[PDB]
């Protein structure tokens, strides 16, 4: 049961932290696509290739 | 050593997500190569006359 508790603890361990590491991708997303809806929609951007 | 991967069979599918991972990176890089320098669609050629 030792056995079993120490490789289901390590593979909950390993799913959580490729959640916490996507999870901070798609916040530097949602960033980008806040700062695009500020520009690009509420005004008019003079940025090239924005 | 055929015993120690018959007893690595027993850990699961840690070594398909460390590979997927690895894989991940790998594609991630040439996507970033791409997006920095490929962003011209023709290549342009300076004049003889300097």
């Amino acid at each position: 049961i030792d056995r079993l508790i120490t490789g289901r603890l390590q593979s909950l361990q390993t799913y959580v932290t490729q959640q916490l590491i996507r999870a901070a991708e798609i916040r530097a997303s949602a960033n980008l696509a806040a700062t695009k809806m500020s520009e690009c929609v509420l005004g008019q951007s003079k940025r090239v290739d924005f | 050593s055929t015993e120690c991967s018959n007893l690595l069979l027993q850990y699961g599918s840690f070594c398909t997500q460390l590979k997927r991972a690895l894989t991940g990176i790998a594609v991630e890089q040439d996507k970033n190569t791409q997006e920095v320098f490929a962003q011209v669609k023709q290549i342009y050629k300076t004049p003889p006359i300097k």
